[PDB]
C-alpha cells in the first residue's frame, strides 16, 4: 500500500476499542494482520486502491479481523474504515482520508440505518433551501435531486412504518387443530370488520382520511396474513383437514376485493374549498378538484361517493368567499362587484353538474345512491345561484340615482342577514337556510315595488 | 456501570482520537464551552430519557456557523462539519445494562446524500440476501428492495441532470438472479429517450437569449449530450438486457426504435456541431467586442460572415433542420445587433440629451443604425449569393431586429429637432 500509514494505524487504535470496545485499550490486532499478513495487504489495499474504494473493520464474537468482505456479527460491535481514493495522502490527516461508521452485529440495523437515512434527507432538504446543493447540470438537474430527494423521503417514512413436520403426533389434536381453527375463525371475524357505513355527510379530510386509512390498514392487515407464520397456521389446518378455517379464510375475508377498494381510495387521495377564504379561492379549488375527478374509468358506488365529498367542500369554499368580499350599509354597486366573481364559480359548477348527468345516463342505458348524490348536487348548486342573484341586484342598484342606491342597501342588509344565521350553526344553517329562502321572497316583493317607483 | 449523561461523552472521548487519542470518557471543552442551555436539556434528556437511542456530535470545521460539538440530540447537522452519532438504550432500554446495544458511527465533515441513500439501499439488498426477516419485513421485503431501486433510479436520473443523463445505465437492474425488475430499467430507458426529444433549439429562442455564440455552444452541447448517449447505449445495450426485451417486447422495440433515431438525428447534430463550432467563430468575433466601435468594422465584416454560412449550407448537404437552423442565425444576428445597440445609448444617449451639447453623437446613434441597414443589405446580398432557398422569414424574424430599428430611428428623428431648438 500508503507510506501515511501511520495515521490510520493511529486511528484505528482509538477507535477499534470503542467500537469492537468499552475504552481502555483494544487488543492490538493490525499489528498481527500485517505480521501473518493478509490483514497487511487488505489494509495496504484499503488505503490506496482506486478500485476497491472500500474496507471492513470486522468485529466477531474476543477475536478481530481486517478485511473488506462484510459478514454479519453477534455480538459484535464493529467501526469500518472505506479510503476509496488510490494512494492515501501522507501529507493529510487520514481522518480528514477516510470515512468511519461504526456499525452493530446481529443488533437492531434496520433501525439505525433508516436513522441515518433520515438525517441524510433532513440535510439535504436544508441544502435545497439553502443554495445549489445537487450542482450538477441544475435547473432540471437540480428539479430531478429534488425529486429523488423526495422520494428518499418517502423510502424514509416507510421504513419508520415499518419499525410441514416439525410438529410429529402433536400436528394431529382437536384441541391443538380446534384452537387453530377457532384463532383463524376470531381472525375471519375481525378481518370482515375492516372490509358497511353509509357515508352520509361528511367532511372532505373524513373520507378522503377513510380511504387513506383503509389503503393503510389492509395494507398491514395483508403484512400480517403475509407472514409465514400466519400461513403456516393455515398450512397446518390444510393438513389436518380442517377445511372450513382455510377455505372460509380464502374466500369470506373481504380483503381481495376489499384490498382493492382501499387501493382505489389510496388513488383517490393521492389524486385529490374548506381552506379557501376568496372567491377567487372558492372556483380554483372547484376547478382543481373537477380536473382531479376526470380519472373514472381507470364499484361505481365507491366512485360516487369520494365524488359526492369533494363537491360538499367545494360549497362550503364558495360560501366563505363570498363574505369575505354588513351587507346593507355596504354599497350595491360595490357589493355587485365582489358578487360577480361568486357568481361565476357558481355557473362553472353548474356545467359540470350537466356532464355528470349525461355519464349517469350512459349507465342507465348498460344496464337493464348515485341518484340522490346528483340530487344534491343539483340543491348545491341552485343554492349558490341564489347567492349571486342577491349580489346582482345590489349590484345593479348602485349604478342605478340616489334612490336606486337605496334600494340596493336595503337589499343586502336583508342578505347580510341571512349570512349571520348560517355562521352561527352548521345545523342551524341547514335548516336556517330553508327558513330563510321563505323570508326571502316575501322580502324580494317589497324590494320590487321600491325599484318600480 | 459504564456511564450515563456522560458515559457516552467519556466512550466518545476514547474512539473519535483523530487518529491518535485514546482519551477515555469525559469532554473538558464540552463542560469549560458550557454551550447551550438548550443544549443542557437536549444532552440531559438523551443521558436518562427512555426512549431516544441517538446523539450527534457535530464538527464540524470553519465554513460558515459551523457545527463544531454538535451537535445536538436528534435535530439537525449543517455540511464540512464532521460528528457522530451513538446508539444508547435503542423504545427504552435504559435504567438496566447501559445500553449495551448502542451503536456507533462516525460522520465527517463532507451528490454526498444520494451516494449515502444508494449505500444504505446496498445494504437493504444484502439484508434481503441474508435472512428473509422475523415477518417485520415479511414480503414487504422484496417489494422495499424494488421501491430502493426506483429510488436508485431517480438518484441516477437527478445525476443525469445535474450530470450529463445515463439513466438507462442506472435503471439496468444489478446481479439479478426478477422479470417485473427488468421492466422497471427498461421504463427508465424510455425517460431517457424523451429527454433528447424534449430539448430544441426552438424552446431557448423563445425564453430570450438566441445569441450567436450561445446557438453554436446550444447545438455543441445537444451533439455531446448525443454522442454521451450513444456511447451510454452502447453500454446501456448489454447481452442481458437484450435478453429482457425478446421476454416481452414492443415497449422493448418502442425504446430500440427511438436510440436509432438519436444515432441518425445525433449524426444530423455533429453536422450541426461542426456549424455551431463555425457560428461561435463568428460569435468570439462578436463576444470578444468591448461595446467600444465595433459597428463601423463589424459592418464591413458582416458581409463576408453572412458568406461564410451561405457556404455552410452548400458543405455539409444532408444537414437535417435546415430551415430551423436558419431561425437559428437570424436569432443570433438580432440578438448581437440589440446588445451592440444597448451599449451605443441606454445611459450615455439620456446624459447626452440633458447636457444638449452634443450633437455629433446623434449623428453616431444614426451610424449605428446603419451598420443594422448594412447587416440586412448583406443578408438580402447573400440571398442573392444563396440563389434559391433563401428562407430567412425577417419580415416576421427580422421584426424583433425591425421594431429596435424602429424604435431608435423614432429617437433620431426627434433628437435632430431638439437641436434646431
Amino acid at each position: 500500500k500508503y507510506s501515511k500509514r501511520i495515521a490510520w494505524m493511529k486511528t484505528t487504535i482509538c477507535d477499534s476499542l470503542q467500537l469492537k470496545d468499552m475504552i481502555v485499550e483494544e487488543s492490538f490486532q493490525y499489528e498481527k494482520n500485517k505480521n501473518l499478513l493478509e490483514q497487511f495487504l487488505s489494509g495496504e489495499g484499503l488505503n490506496k486502491i482506486f478500485a476497491y474504494y472500500q474496507v471492513q473493520e470486522q468485529a466477531q464474537n474476543t477475536t478481530g479481523d481486517l478485511e473488506k468482505i462484510q459478514d454479519k456479527a453477534v455480538w459484535f460491535l464493529r467501526i469500518t474504515n472505506p479510503a476509496d481514493d488510490k494512494k492515501k495522502a501522507s501529507q493529510q490527516d487520514g481522518n480528514d482520508n477516510d470515512i468511519i461508521f461504526g456499525e452493530i452485529t446481529p443488533n437492531t440495523v434496520p433501525m439505525l440505518n433508516a436513522l441515518m437515512e433520515s438525517v441524510y434527507s433532513r440535510q439535504i432538504d436544508h441544502i435545497i433551501t439553502e443554495k445549489i446543493q445537487f450542482w450538477g447540470v441544475a435547473e432540471e438537474e437540480q428539479v430531478l435531486e429534488f425529486q429523488q430527494h423526495s422520494n428518499k423521503f418517502s423510502s424514509e417514512v416507510r421504513e419508520a412504518i415499518n419499525l410441514d413436520y416439525e410438529a410429529i403426533s402433536g400436528l394431529s389434536e382437536s384441541e391443538k387443530m380446534q384452537h387453530y381453527e377457532m384463532k383463524f375463525n376470531e381472525w375471519i371475524n375481525l378481518i370482515s370488520s375492516q372490509l358497511r357505513k353509509d357515508e352520509k355527510d361528511a367532511g372532505p379530510a373524513t373520507e378522503l382520511i377513510y380511504w387513506r386509512s383503509r389503503m393503510q390498514k389492509i395494507t398491514n392487515w395483508s403484512e400480517q396474513l403475509k407472514s409465514k407464520d400466519f400461513q403456516i397456521v393455515k398450512a397446518s389446518l390444510q393438513r389436518h383437514k380442517n377445511h372450513d378455517n382455510q377455505r372460509p379464510r380464502g374466500d369470506e375475508s373481504k380483503l381481495n376485493e376489499a384490498k382493492d377498494n382501499v387501493k382505489y381510495l389510496t388513488t383517490l387521495e393521492k389524486f385529490i374549498p374548506l381552506y379557501n377564504g376568496t372567491p377567487q379561492q372558492i372556483i380554483d379549488t372547484l376547478p382543481a378538484l373537477m380536473n382531479a375527478i376526470k380519472m373514472i374509468h381507470t364499484t361505481t358506488d365507491k366512485m360516487t361517493g369520494l365524488f359526492i365529498k369533494i363537491t360538499n367542500q367545494m360549497i362550503k369554499n364558495c360560501k366563505d368567499r363570498i363574505l369575505n368580499k354588513m351587507i346593507w350599509e355596504q354599497d350595491p354597486a360595490e357589493l355587485i362587484e365582489v358578487l360577480g366573481s361568486c357568481i361565476k364559480l357558481y355557473c362553472e359548477y353548474k356545467k359540470c353538474y350537466n356532464d355528470t348527468k349525461e355519464k349517469v345516463a350512459d349507465m342507465p342505458k348498460g344496464k337493464t345512491s348515485d341518484a340522490q348524490i346528483f340530487g344534491k348536487f343539483d340543491t348545491f348548486v341552485r343554492r349558490l345561484q341564489k347567492l349571486i342573484e342577491i349580489f346582482s341586484n345590489i349590484q345593479q342598484f348602485n349604478a342605478l340615482l340616489e334612490g336606486m342606491d337605496v334600494l340596493t342597501n336595503k337589499f343586502k342588509k336583508i342578505i347580510d342577514d341571512f349570512k349571520k344565521k348560517g355562521h352561527n350553526l352548521l345545523d342551524t344553517a341547514n335548516n336556517k337556510f330553508d327558513r330563510d329562502w321563505v323570508e326571502f321572497n316575501v322580502e324580494i316583493s317589497h324590494l320590487d315595488g321600491e325599484l318600480q317607483n | 456501570m459504564g456511564d450515563h449523561s456522560q458515559k457516552d461523552s467519556p466512550e466518545d472521548f476514547i474512539i473519535n482520537r483523530l487518529s491518535q487519542a485514546l482519551g477515555i470518557q469525559k469532554e473538558k471543552i464540552k463542560k469549560s464551552l458550557e454551550t447551550q442551555q438548550d443544549d443542557k436539556g437536549e444532552v440531559t434528556n438523551k443521558d436518562e430519557f427512555q426512549g431516544f437511542i441517538q446523539q450527534d456530535n457535530s464538527t464540524n470545521i470553519l465554513w460558515v456557523s459551523g457545527q463544531s460539538e454538535k451537535c445536538t440530540f436528534y435535530y439537525g447537522q449543517l455540511p464540512p462539519i464532521d460528528k457522530f452519532k451513538k446508539k444508547g438504550i435503542a423504545i427504552k432500554l435504559g435504567l438496566h445494562k447501559l445500553t449495551n446495544e448502542n451503536v456507533a458511527k462516525d460522520v465527517v465533515v463532507v451528490l454526498l446524500e444520494h451516494l449515502n441513500s444508494v449505500f444504505n439501499e446496498i445494504m437493504s439488498p444484502v439484508m434481503q440476501n441474508p435472512l428473509n426477516q422475523q415477518g417485520w419485513t415479511d414480503l414487504v421485503a422484496k417489494d422495499l428492495m424494488e421501491k430502493f431501486n426506483n429510488y436508485v433510479a431517480q438518484v441516477y436520473v437527478l445525476l443525469g441532470q445535474i450530470k450529463g443523463k445515463t439513466m438507462l445505465p442506472l435503471p439496468s437492474h444489478k446481479l439479478t438472479s426478477k422479470d417485473k425488475a427488468h421492466v422497471f430499467e427498461g421504463s427508465i430507458i424510455t425517460w431517457t429517450k424523451q429527454i433528447k426529444n424534449v430539448l430544441k433549439l426552438e424552446p431557448e429562442q423563445l425564453l430570450k437569449y438566441g445569441n450567436d455564440p450561445g446557438p453554436l455552444a446550444e447545438i455543441e452541447f445537444w451533439q455531446n449530450k448525443r454522442d454521451n448517449l450513444n456511447l451510454i447505449d452502447s453500454q446501456l445495450k448489454s447481452v442481458e438486457v437484450q435478453n429482457i426485451l425478446h421476454f416481452l417486447k414492443s415497449t422493448y422495440t418502442t425504446p430500440f426504435t427511438k436510440l436509432q433515431a438519436e444515432v441518425k438525428k445525433a449524426r444530423l447534430e455533429a453536422n450541426e456541431n461542426y456549424r455551431y463550432l463555425f457560428t461561435l467563430k463568428d460569435l468570439f468575433s462578436k463576444l470578444q467586442e468591448s461595446q467600444p466601435s465595433d459597428f463601423p468594422t463589424l459592418y464591413e465584416l458582416f458581409i463576408p460572415i453572412m458568406h461564410t454560412i451561405l457556404l455552410i449550407y452548400n458543405k455539409s448537404k444532408t444537414y437535417n433542420q435546415p430551415p430551423r437552423l436558419v431561425v437559428l442565425i437570424r436569432e443570433i444576428c438580432n440578438a448581437i445587433i440589440s446588445n451592440a445597440q444597448a451599449f451605443v445609448d441606454k445611459d450615455t444617449i439620456f446624459s447626452l440629451i440633458d447636457s444638449k451639447e452634443t450633437t455629433e453623437a446623434c449623428d453616431k446613434l444614426q451610424v449605428t443604425l446603419d451598420v443594422c441597414s448594412k447587416f440586412k443589405d448583406a443578408y438580402f446580398e447573400y440571398k442573392a449569393k444563396a440563389g434559391g432557398n433563401w428562407k430567412l422569414t425577417s419580415n416576421a424574424l427580422f421584426v424583433r431586429l425591425d421594431s429596435f430599428l424602429e424604435r431608435c430611428q423614432d429617437i433620431l428623428h426627434l433628437t435632430n429637432t431638439i437641436v434646431q431648438f
